[PDB]
RNA sequence: GUGAACAGCCUCUAGUUGAUAGAAUAAUGUAGAUAAGGGAAGUCGGCAAAAUAGAUCCGUAACUUCGGGAUAAGGAUUGGC
RNA sequence: UUCAAAUGAGAACUUUGAAGACUGAAGUGGGGAAAGGUUCCACGUCAACAGCAGUUGGACGUGGGUUAGUCGAUCCUAAGA
């Protein structure tokens, strides 16, 4: 259904913007029927949401 | 503005408890002439103007 | 003056698994061991053995746990391991190699 | 092979613009690996010894009570309610009788018509329209300042 | 009838002469066209790496050969169309010439 | 290609070809006179300052030494240590003629080979 | 980072993918360009169009409220290692 | 802009995932001042509107939410009344 919710939730309580959240499409019952901030967190400790974290700014050539 | 006076908030609450479409059991009274309140006011549409 | 630096590297869970080969890795190890530009030049300074279990090194000259990371990351790769062997580190200095969690 | 592996890598790779999982966290398959292995060509023997690891949660399908609760029934019945939670309506709650109920929805679905024909905004745009224009129905517009570009 | 016959398509044929901004969505319409007459099918369906593949050189910078493969599969039931179905999926291959039309036995 | 290329070199804006520029420094009696002219008032030169090699009029007296040392002189230098050759070279090696082409070729080596250095050297 | 730069250009953190779309590309425009040879010839009228354009060195007139004019004009050079 | 999946009677536009993108820090970000005044958010729902569809909303219906001995007013004064 909607998730847009639940993502800027985990962003939010995570501390990363609202497009560093990954999320599992395989399994999204769990994550629709969550809706709290221990909840969000239970579940990244289970693993079911990454970090993503930055991409590769190199600065070899300079 | 987050700096409004008493009595402007006290207007404001007042305007948002009025603000509601009419109670549905209304219409079940005998000789009733109300259809639909004509003082509902959102805020795209119509400013109170304080 | 100079102190040495040991590091061992525990392979016990995949190489009883059955899809290791420790004596590989220490002679891949032995030969391409680079310090101070080429490799080879090895000055009789850092060592390895091999006991069937844990690997370990003892360096004398410049080396770094980094490094040893990248070169065992590198042979896992060449040898077409990776994504099924992954890399740890049990304490300071300290590391070992382990599954990932398939759990299907 | 090379050419194969590289232009394979070339495909998967992608990361310039977006990012790349971490392989120490992402989530793999068994039944996805054995192929892999297979290529590999390694002892599959101490590989499925792991499989029969697995028997535990499969008695925990099994739970009783009333066989998980007999199927989803009191759903059905719960999301009737127009509103959740316990909290005064002061529409749900004015009217007890649900063919009443049923009457006033009715009532407001056809009250709801005028305006839909009007095509306002809702009950409450009242939006009015002027019959003409002070600043296009007047005026003549000789030389000099113009009425408007 | 289950089959499976890795095909070969090359851009330049249908994306000569068109617009740079529409390049890769013109390039999906032909794959899908393509597909539709060689298969003889009403459902169609892409594969989330072939469009990688087709996106991945640039917007207006498709590569021209590319390889592809059909499998036909049976639909689900209460499909009111058709059994018929038709869904792609790509391979890379070292060399863009010098391969052909292959069917492949089912394994 | 409507750009720079065409710009620069357009049918109006042409330079000396390499073969009279072999031409003049081989005649002795000409790499004189290429500079000792009486007057001239229609070229920015005035008939003064002409780099033969670079085939300019210099405008000025000092800018000789700078274009000189500039790297643009020593390109056509070096453009000009290669051997000349005419279309009489491009006929011979499309099937015709060899032994003329043979016998140019030893007496320019025998004659105006070291010619060119021995004007360089008698000139600067 | 590119450089004199808070210019423009690409990227990072963050944010967005919203503005009706699909099939083919005829004439008539919008904004841009390009054109062999002549080079302003008609056009009220060199007006939208082009040329030098950044930096370093050389030498810079008439006139003058001697403070400017002046980047006057022109010429030489511009890479990589 | 593209594909897949899911919801859904019904998907160019809803959600997620997989790609491509741009804003390029004197931003389409992070706060605010005037002004705006419940639009913030949650839940069920789409006849009326978002010139197109909408299974979505800054729309509809019901509710939740702003905690100051130290932040500002309240204290003082200028041009003024």
């Amino acid at each position: 259904a909607n998730l847009r919710t639940q993502k800027r939730l985990a962003a939010s309580v995570v501390g990363v913007g609202k497009r560093k959240v990954w999320l599992d499409p395989n399994e999204t019952s769990e994550i629709a029927q969550a809706n709290s901030r221990n909840a969000i967190r239970k579940l990244v400790k289970n693993g079911t949401i990454v970090k993503k974290a930055v991409t590769v700014h190199s600065k070899s050539r300079t | 503005a987050a700096q409004k006076s008493f009595r402007i908030k006290q207007k404001m609450a007042k305007a948002k408890k009025q603000n509601r479409p009419l109670p549905q059991w209304i219409r079940l009274r005998t000789n009733n002439t109300i259809r639909y309140n004509a003082k509902r006011r959102n805020w795209r549409r119509t400013k109170m103007n304080i | 003056q100079k102190i040495a630096k040991t590091f061992t590297v525990d392979v016990s869970s995949p190489t009883e698994n059955g899809v290791f080969d420790p004596a590989s890795y220490a002679k891949y190890l032995i030969d391409h061991i680079k310090v101070e530009g080429a490799v080879g030049n090895l000055g009789n300074a850092v060592t390895v053995t091999e006991d069937g279990t844990v690997v370990t090194v003892v360096s004398t000259a410049k080396f770094s746990g980094k490094y040893l990371k990248y070169l065992t990351k590198k042979y896992l790769k060449k040898n077409q391991l990776r994504d099924w062997i992954r890399f740890v580190s049990t304490k300071t200095n300290e590391y070992r190699l382990a599954f990932y969690q398939v759990t299907p | 092979r090379q050419k194969t592996m590289i232009a394979e890598a070339r495909n998967r790779k992608s990361l310039k613009n977006k990012a790349i999982m971490p392989r120490s966290k992402l989530t793999k398959s068994f039944g996805k690996m054995e192929e892999h292995m297979s290529t590999l060509g390694h002892d599959m023997s101490a590989l499925q010894d792991k499989q029969n690891r697995a028997a535990r949660k499969n008695r925990y399908v099994e739970r009783g009570s009333d066989v998980v609760f007999g199927d989803q029934d009191a759903l059905t019945a719960s999301t009737e309610n127009g509103v959740k939670l316990r909290q005064t309506d002061r529409l749900l709650d004015g009217v007890a009788d649900g063919s009443m109920r049923s009457k006033a929805d009715r009532m407001a679905k056809m009250e709801r018509r005028e305006r839909n024909r009007h095509a306002k905004q809702g009950e409450s745009d009242r939006h009015n329209a002027v019959s003409l224009s002070k600043h296009l129905f007047s005026g003549k517009r000789g030389v000099g300042k113009t009425d408007f570009r | 009838d289950v089959v499976t016959r890795e095909y070969t398509i090359n851009l330049h044929k249908r994306l000569h002469g068109v617009s740079f901004k529409k390049r890769a969505p013109r390039a999906v319409k032909e794959i899908k066209k393509f597909a539709k007459l060689h298969m003889g099918t009403d459902d169609v369906r892409l594969a989330p790496e072939l469009n990688q593949a087709i996106w991945k050189r640039g917007v207006k910078g498709v590569e021209y050969r590319l390889r592809l493969r059909i499998s036909r599969k049976r639909n689900e039931e209460e499909d009111a169309k058709n059994p018929l179905f038709s869904y792609v999926e790509p391979v890379l291959v070292a060399s863009a010439k010098g391969l052909q039309t292959v069917v492949v036995e089912e394994d | 290609m409507g750009r720079y290329s065409v710009k620069r070199y357009k049918t109006k804006r042409r330079t000396r070809d390499l073969d009279l520029i072999y031409n003049d420094l081989s005649t002795k009696e000409s790499v004189q006179k290429l500079l000792n002219q009486p007057l001239d008032e229609t070229k920015p030169g005035l008939g003064q300052h002409y780099c033969i090699h670079c085939a300019k009029y210099m405008e000025t007296a000092i800018a000789l030494k700078t274009h000189l040392k500039g790297k643009v002189h020593k390109r056509r230098v070096k453009e000009l240590r290669g051997v000349p050759y005419t279309q009489e070279v491009s006929d011979a090696a499309a099937g015709y003629n060899l032994n003329k082409f043979l016998n140019r070729v030893q007496e320019i080596t025998q004659s105006v080979g070291p010619e060119k250095e021995s004007n360089e050297a008698l000139l600067k």
